[PDB]
């Protein structure tokens, strides 16, 4: 979240009216809690998962401009993770088809994945 | 006898308590019926004869690589996508294979299962698949296109993918991830003589919020019921949370499950399940005309109504005329339509893909371009 | 099933690789301890595992006559060659000692074997 976080909201952006809301089922640890309150009007931390449809209506997904998917650099399984946000893809474009994703691939074999999902 | 039917009211369970022909010969409605009103040593079956049976053959008789399934055509058959590892969990393909090969079908009629998977759980399990006439292994994955490639999924009958990788603690709506991606991975396919969304797959799903990931073309809505989404409609995506359902009809009904036990195993006497344990092992026998007999059961099957000699019912028939002419002509119980989903609209469209019509009545149309179900005897 | 073998004492053992040894030599011993006739002597016949038995045997392998029947005393053809039904006496004993729940729960497969038995 901080390079993200970082990146998108740094002084040399100027404006750009763009609320970073978080959904994740894991509840923010201290550092996370600190992070989130070091932004206000900016950052918005809500529990829940995206492979909810309920879930998705509360971070309002469809009026939503793009959703960014990070998946975990380090764990177990590469391929593991790299179908978690295949399945994530396809839950937020089940939800609602014509939104903008940027997701993050572990693995270059798992990218095709994605372009066999129709949306 | 007690009689199992499908009815929709206890009212109509009721009247077959009663019925009296001399009180309800003439007839027009359900309500003429009132409470009174009168006062060659060859192994080809097991030890029951109620499965087709073969020799307890090695391991590398059925097994194939990838362009030995491409020097082999084998169209109308069924592959079953298995995602397992040496860790894993057993699930039984006993119980698949078993009634999929019921002595209820003609040898020609058997539908040659090929497994693809990871061979090193198939070779832990193998041990109980061992004694059926044509089966095949493919060691690869569900994954690998190219493994579906040379198995022909194009011209297969029917793809089964199930979930063997049932450990995740959390998470659990993520839990069947390696299955609809694999279903999506095998419907964005390209043949040449075309695409195949039109391959009949059937994924095991774990999930009710997870079912309609399958089949999308149409937002119905992403609250869903479970039973009005298209994947369950069209019996492409079998749920399980269907046999938690059985519970509360088995506490119900102590005959639902029996029913169900019989329809599907396709034969489950108890003499089997006593043959079957004490030893785990389908052993074979001889034919004798006592076991020969015992394989008179009937079987499931679907008819096409263009072909059929019900064609000319076909177009326009009631669904009474149709079910009465296969009673007495064939001894086939009419079970419910199988229409197409886009058969009620005028433009003429490309989806293939069929929904269940359960116990219709009378003023129920009929189309040509069906797939009744039945029960068709054993000849 | 070649060997009748009546009169005699089978042992159902419930082991694995990693399950812990017993010491069954604490068995055999007062079992065959000098005070009976060669005669007289009971036939042990081991049914589990072999791969817990390959593990304890080095303890067991100076003693007159005892079997081993590489199997699962839940398996009811094994204990039908064995001649159960006109041995001496059968004993099963609870190996898979390593249950931290549930320990009301934990002998499961020695009441389930013996009812087998029975049955």
């Amino acid at each position: 979240v901080s390079n993200f976080l970082k990146d998108f909201l740094h002084k040399d952006r100027d404006d750009v009216n763009v609320e970073i809301v978080f959904l994740h089922n894991i509840s923010p640890n201290l550092e996370l809690e600190a992070l989130f309150k070091r932004h206000f009007t900016q950052v918005e931390f809500y529990q829940g998962s995206v492979l909810n449809p309920h879930d998705l209506a509360r971070v309002k997904i469809e009026s939503a401009d793009a959703c960014l998917i990070l998946a975990n650099k380090y764990c177990a399984d590469p391929d593991a993770e790299d179908a978690s946000n295949i399945m994530r893809v396809i839950s937020i474009k089940n939800y609602h088809p014509k939104i903008r994703i940027i997701t993050q691939m572990l693995q270059y074999h798992n990218k095709a994945h994605l372009l066999n999902i129709p949306s | 006898t007690l009689g199992f039917f499908i009815a929709s009211d206890a009212k109509e369970v009721k009247r077959a308590f009663f019925y009296c022909k001399a009180c309800h010969d003439d007839i027009t409605d359900p309500k003429r019926i009132k409470k009174c009103g009168c006062k060659s040593n060859v192994k080809k079956y097991d030890s029951t004869g109620m499965f087709h049976w073969c020799a307890p053959k090695e391991i590398e008789k059925v097994i194939l690589t990838r362009s030995e399934a491409a020097m082999t055509v084998l169209s109308g058959h069924v592959v079953v996508c298995i995602f397992g590892d040496v860790s894993s969990a057993l699930i039984g393909l006993r119980n698949l294979v078993m009634p999929l090969r019921a002595s209820n079908f003609h040898y020609h009629e058997l539908k040659h299962i090929v497994f693809v998977g990871s061979i090193e759980y198939l070779k832990r399990e193998w041990e109980t698949l061992h004694n059926f006439p044509k089966v095949s292994i493919l060691p690869g994955t569900p994954l690998s296109r190219a493994d579906l490639r040379a198995v022909n999924i194009n011209l297969c009958d029917m793809c089964v993918i199930l979930s063997a990788n049932q450990n995740n603690i959390d998470d659990t709506s993520l839990q069947d991830k390696e299955c609809i991606l694999a279903s999506l991975n095998i419907k964005s396919m390209q043949f040449d003589d075309t695409t195949g969304v039109n391959i009949p797959i059937i994924t095991e799903l774990v999930n009710d919020t997870n079912v309609q990931f399958l089949d999308q073309d149409d937002d119905d809505d992403p609250d869903t019921e479970l039973y009005l989404t298209q994947p369950f409609a069209c019996g492409t995506a079998f749920a399980v949370s269907v046999l938690d359902s059985l519970m509360s009809a088995t506490y119900f009904n102590d005959n639902i499950l029996t029913l169900i036990r019989t329809l599907v195993t396709g034969g489950a006497t108890p003499e089997l399940e006593a043959l079957i344990a004490e030893e785990n092992a389908l052993r074979g026998g001889y034919s004798t005309p006592q076991t020969l007999a015992n394989r008179d059961r009937c079987r499931v099957a679907q008819l096409a109504l263009l072909d059929g000699p019900f064609a000319d019912l076909g177009d326009g028939g009631c669904y009474g005329d149709l079910f009465c002419k296969a009673l007495k002509t064939y001894n086939m119980l009419c079970f419910g339509i199988y229409r197409l989903r886009d058969a009620h609209l005028s433009t003429p469209s490309q989806c293939t893909k069929r929904y269940v019509i359960t116990n219709p009545p009378y003023e129920f149309e009929l189309v040509p371009t069906d797939l009744i179900f039945c029960l068709m005897q054993f000849d």
